[PDB]
């Protein structure tokens, strides 16, 4: 019977009895609660904001069934410190959610809680997509083995380069350098994030001397050629007009930063690129914003399934050894959660749940970020084959040009694969197979003297 | 400074960059390719060993990828022996074609390794 | 000459004396930066990286004028206390920014630099939109002015309820329950933010249900009403497919939540909006993920601009008093930029430029989050009349129900208006107009005793 | 390594130590197989012609992974007589199926194998839809909770009539049955099966003639009408 | 003709053997998109049976495969290859990609023999 | 009736459909299949060609000369039922791809 | 394992899989024309000796279809040896020339045979 | 016949007075969508001259503001009101908005005259 009025949240909302369904979402919260707020409270707390609760009861919950739908906080774990920080696992029904849609599970999972006065902060660091939630989504729109079929490139990583200045550059110069660049063995160039259409640059005059460009020098070097063209736009209607174009010139692929976009219209896009035979290529543009801390965010893991769900073939995934931060197991984690089928619990890479996608799509990481020649056995051995490593300065910033940049870094990574292949060790010998690898390449070697010292190392 | 010629650098994928692979590395490569559970088999071209587009042009579309099969992918080798084997022998048959040794995963279901074998002489 | 190597940003980015064009975009980003990065360096580090620079050389760089394009850091404020936390001003050159695009905008001044290894925490605390820019936006569909005379209503803050619970009800009892809010006083209902398109409840449903009870309620007061109507969807073809069906049906808001939502659509949602007369409501959703923290990410205020230009008719702007987190001082900095057409430099609020807005409408801001009948006169002292007040908690959880949960607020809300124009003063004598209220309303005074002694306060 | 030719079904397709998994459809199948033909093999038979098998070997089947993708027969039960009919329990994996597509699956644990000269004959009876193939599907369009809001009718059975003569009547002759129905107490009247439009009734003049005649019968009843 | 009238209580069981189609009625049909007259001149192919191919396994061939396997069949002989009746658009190969690589093979293949060739 | 033929059927001019022939049909089934469809039919062989020893682009091959074999010889006046199991064994003389394929299906009868 | 030739093994439909027809058997399918009632008719081409597509691309239009005819289709004829006797005078004439010998179906309207009776050299 | 003549050099002015329209190409064209007949027979006036007034001030009125005067104008027993030349639409009144309340303001003062208004 119906009682007015403020009760705790802990009541509803903490079940340490619970047993999450296979149809949970399930949410790691790293919480740092105010002075007084217990545990079971704060984690309840959580739970009930980002669901079917409210500060106050009220009479309409008698109306449906709570137990049939709120998130439950089921578990809490101590985490080191005083701080009194700690770990709250949250279940959530699936049917709080709206099928194939992104915008719906973040919203409500992180619409509100994150400001709670009553926290001091609060990290959603990894969610358990349930794989009955999975299959509401088309995820990517062709996937790693789709991508390598259609451009025919295999075994080894692939290798990209974005255009520079970022901005400043003409339609006509773009390609100038797109097309020096492909020639020289890039698999692909790229639009910066930066770029859609300006004053210095309208988009069409670009797409136009990039895809001259394209081809030219596939016919030239006889190897598939792609230039990313970044769709990504102002308005929905803009942003469709623009790989449209695309569609039409016969280019391989196009490109979205999905979360200045949003994941409403990066989801439109990866249906368009399916049904119009469209690579996607991702930026992660504005995440270390939403990521960077360790006690405030949402952790790029998060980030990286909901891409995989909201759909594209390529997202950027961090260098490791590069100017952008990223740790190593903790990248190692994100990369199998992008790439593979099933992805077991993982708390020293830091994966906090059992990770099923049930057949959908795999991303391929882009590795890209103040890297160069001499990492790239690090490259090749942290990521794998099933990448994309791109090379802006890196290519732009050989001495020799554009066509020198770009082979000094195909023979390099050739180096590495072969190396590899043939039983050698790339965290021990890759100093020396690049040394090795000069001999033979003068381009490489070129290229590895001016960035003989540089390092990034915080 | 010195300029990457515009003509006559015709590329292959994997390892076209690097010097010719002398057949204790084509060994190797195989070696690898077995190593780690994936299947050789050997493709090779006569018309028109590049991508073209002739027949449609739109995105994701191209002529050449597909070459002819030779034989059929060799299921139970176990000794890398057998893919020189199988190599020198379309090359016999074909001394102009242009041959690729590529393993195939079945789990995955992509080619997990694809480089050159034999050219012809002249283009 | 073009030399290849690597040279320290300073060199090219920090610019002490650069006098700012009233063209220009400017940031204020808090920059909390490594040991031994110094001041200078990381200034330029962030502003090279927002714009035209990379991390080593370039020659492309010559091709065009750096000096026309660049971004420049030019000023260093060093910071009270946070040891070395310090200041840093940059002005984007106009033509880096692509027309009627918040997105590109957001892409270029947040796409990386917050990621830089080089630091340990960046936020971004006010962005200067240049007017000549805030040009290529349509901005709000309709603006405070439209939205009360297409209502109204006037002279009184507006009065708005939450549906309660978040999720979980179904479509005939969320529109008896809507009915029963509008009719007992409110001028708006609303759906939770995670009301979207789910199995307890389909969209179009909900819609048809929702307009009835509209309507019905209209009828009954002879008051203007609206309910407010998620549009909010995986794609945007969903999410305009929900806004015609809301044309159709002739009513007068809809919903949009612009950060998952995101921005591409939210745009294009205001678009629909102009063109076809629909009010339209934003939630901010998310919001807290990134403006939360004092050291890393984006105050609300940057986030508040960004509302502005893209467009909406509401906003999300805090309570000050009720459950989540939003202080006063800072909180009033805020609705002058949604709500005016100038706004000078006032630091002592968070104001870190003079910002003109060149006549673009303002944004009716929305006070919402754990209020209640007892925070009505903090409330209008606050926001003024120009504003939302917003009562699921303060309403679907009143002893007698909806109807009069809405007639106490309703009057509470009224009883405040008349004492301040008689010339009362709201926050001395606050608690009083509220008990001399409890006189005549017996809906209220049920709702004192209720919530008598929930004080939101940490 | 590949060898051509026919090999039995039972060695790929019959698995009594599988374990069904929560995304396998399960099918149930009553099979009544020829003379001689053993459970074990008419079984597997069964589940190999339903989803990747063939009635010889392929060599293509090791470019892909048949343990991913193969219906198994993983249980036969006995059933009473001889006859020496069974019952046939097979799993088939999700990844075989089109998302949203009662028509690939039906195609396919129903497209071929009832054909087989080796059986007298065969019968599905059951299928379980895992949950994660359920959500692919929108469903009904409202369901039983939605059509009771829309219309507002509660607490009992609803009430029906199909028009006769199924055939032959007149538009403006049927919504004369359709108002006279309506009215009386009936929560619908409706269209025949048979009933699309033909000669002596195209439909367009039928849909007009029976609003006409859910109308004015509602605002007699007061009561919300169908038809 | 079949709607009920086959669950009839009164009866053991019902069979439809044949239908006749009147003519009159035959004539509110366009049927066939071709016919066997047009499907031989489009492709000009005379004097002998058809010959196709059904790609196996059933399922479970990813796209890029299907097609390396059409091309194959259609090279060596046959004027038609196909999908199994299942092969629609599932998670181990999306219809779209199929089409594509299909459609080269399909062209491949016919350049090869001088053959019309159909997938 | 003898062919379950219940009623004559006028067609008016409507065009005719191609039959299709299909399942587990191989190199060995190809004259009793011409003797039954004729000319106007579609053969179809899935296990027949992608299960040849030697693969796809020969199994084409094997049933590709197998069915011309039976044409012409058809043509030439040689009874395809009684003649059958021959005109492919002087068949499997002239293709390599066929005669394969007859010795991997010797002895597989589709009968019950 | 015999690969087989995706060069120099350009087909002509029915018929082109056997060895050439001999001329008795070139008779023998003139024959099966009379004795089951169609017309026979020959056609040549002397430019590209099988499909291509130059005008136009959509679904069922190829180029390359049609070749000239030769004079008239043979109503009246009742002997196989008028018919080779015109293949003789066809060669006779367009030596570097396809020949393909047809016969029609009155009733139905279709070619009902059709094959191969002349090549140039080699193609 | 406006093009160029009015700019050569061997000129200093030139004014073109009148144009024929020979009734041939009159013919290829509609001009007024209903013309003068039929306008009066749509608003069902006759007499008198038609009233109107243009809304002032030319520009800078607000949406509800513009439909406040376009009532109490109508109302009182003018035929038409009327935005001005420049009035489009702008940051102090968007059009979709005028158009709006000024409809609320047509139809509002035609049930109280009795007299068909327009705008
Ligand atoms: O622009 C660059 C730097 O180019 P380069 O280092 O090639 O000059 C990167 O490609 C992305 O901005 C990195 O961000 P993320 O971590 O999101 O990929
Ligand atoms: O849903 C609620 C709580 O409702 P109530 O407290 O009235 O139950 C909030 O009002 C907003 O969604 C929170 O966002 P913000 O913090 O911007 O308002
Ligand atoms: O898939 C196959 C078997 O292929 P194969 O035997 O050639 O492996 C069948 O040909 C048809 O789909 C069966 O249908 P129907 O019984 O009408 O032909």
């Amino acid at each position: 019977g119906f009682k007015a009025g403020v009760k705790d949240y802990k009541l509803t909302y903490y079940t340490p009895d619970y047993q999450t369904k296979d149809t949970d979402i399930l949410a790691a919260f790293r919480v740092t609660p105010q002075p007084g707020v217990p545990p079971e409270e704060a984690g309840a707390a959580v739970a009930a904001e980002s669901s079917t609760g409210t500060w106050t009861t009220v009479w309409t919950d008698g109306l449906t069934s709570l137990d049939r739908y709120k998130g439950r906080c089921y578990e809490i774990e101590p985490v080191p410190g005083e701080d009194n920080q700690f770990i709250a696992y949250v279940a959530y029904p699936l049917d709080l959610f709206e099928e194939g849609s992104v915008t719906n599970m973040f919203t409500s999972i992180v619409g509100n809680v994150f400001g709670f006065k009553a926290l001091r902060a609060l990290r959603l660091e990894d969610l358990r997509i349930p794989y009955a939630y999975v299959k509401t989504f088309q995820g990517p729109p062709h996937g790693i083995q789709v991508e390598r079929d259609k451009l025919n490139k295999y075994g080894r990583p692939l290798l990209g380069c974005t255009i520079k200045p970022k901005l400043g550059l003409s339609a006509k110069n773009y390609g100038r350098a797109v097309y020096e660049c492909l020639r020289g063995g890039l698999d692909f160039t790229k639009d910066d994030e930066n770029v859609n259409s300006q004053p210095f640059m309208r988009w069409r005059d670009r797409f136009l001397f990039c895809a001259e460009a394209i081809y030219k020098s596939q016919a030239e070097t006889g190897e598939i050629k792609g230039h990313y063209l970044n769709a990504t736009a102002g308005t929905c209607e803009e942003m469709l007009k623009r790989a449209v174009f695309a569609r039409e010139l016969g280019v391989p692929i196009v490109m979205h930063d999905y979360l200045t976009g949003g994941f409403t219209a990066n989801t439109t896009l990866s249906h368009y690129c399916r049904d119009n035979g469209l690579l996607l290529h991702i930026h992660r543009a504005m995440h270390a914003v939403i990521d960077r801390q360790k006690n405030h965010g949402m952790h790029f893991r998060v980030l990286a399934k909901a891409l995989r769900l909201s759909g594209g073939d390529h997202i950027h995934a961090g260098t490791v050894v590069g100017k952008l931060e990223g740790e190593r197991e903790i990248t190692l984690g994100f990369v199998d959660l992008l790439r593979d089928d099933y992805i077991k619990k993982d708390r020293s890479r830091g994966i906090y749940f059992t990770q099923d996608w049930v057949s959908l799509p795999g991303v391929i990481p882009v590795a890209s970020g103040g890297i160069h020649v001499w990492h790239m056995p690090a490259l090749t051995e942290i990521f794998g084959d099933d990448s994309v490593l791109q090379f802006g300065g890196g290519t732009l910033g050989h001495p020799w040009g554009n066509a020198p940049g770009a082979v000094a870094n195909r023979v390099a990574l050739e180096a590495c694969v072969q190396a590899r292949n043939e039983g050698r060790d790339l965290a021990r010998e890759g100093n020396a197979i690049i040394r090795e690898a000069c001999k033979w390449s003068p381009e490489l070697a070129a290229a590895c003297e001016v960035w003989k010292e540089i390092k990034f190392e915080f | 400074m010195q300029v990457w010629p515009p003509i006559g650098k015709k590329k292959f994928e994997t390892l076209s960059y690097l010097p010719p692979l002398t057949r204790d590395q084509l060994l190797k490569e195989v070696e690898y390719l077995l190593r780690k559970g994936w299947v050789p088999c050997l493709e090779f071209e006569l018309k028109k060993g590049f991508v073209y587009r002739e027949h449609n042009k739109s995105p994701g579309y191209y002529d050449g990828r597909y070459w002819t099969m030779w034989k059929l992918p060799m299921f139970g080798t176990t000794d890398p022996a057998q893919v020189l084997k199988e190599l020198d022998e379309v090359k016999k048959e074909y001394p102009r074609a242009f041959v690729r040794v590529i393993g195939f995963n079945n789990v995955r279901q992509v080619q997990c390794i694809s480089f050159i074998a034999h050219t012809p002489e002249s283009y």
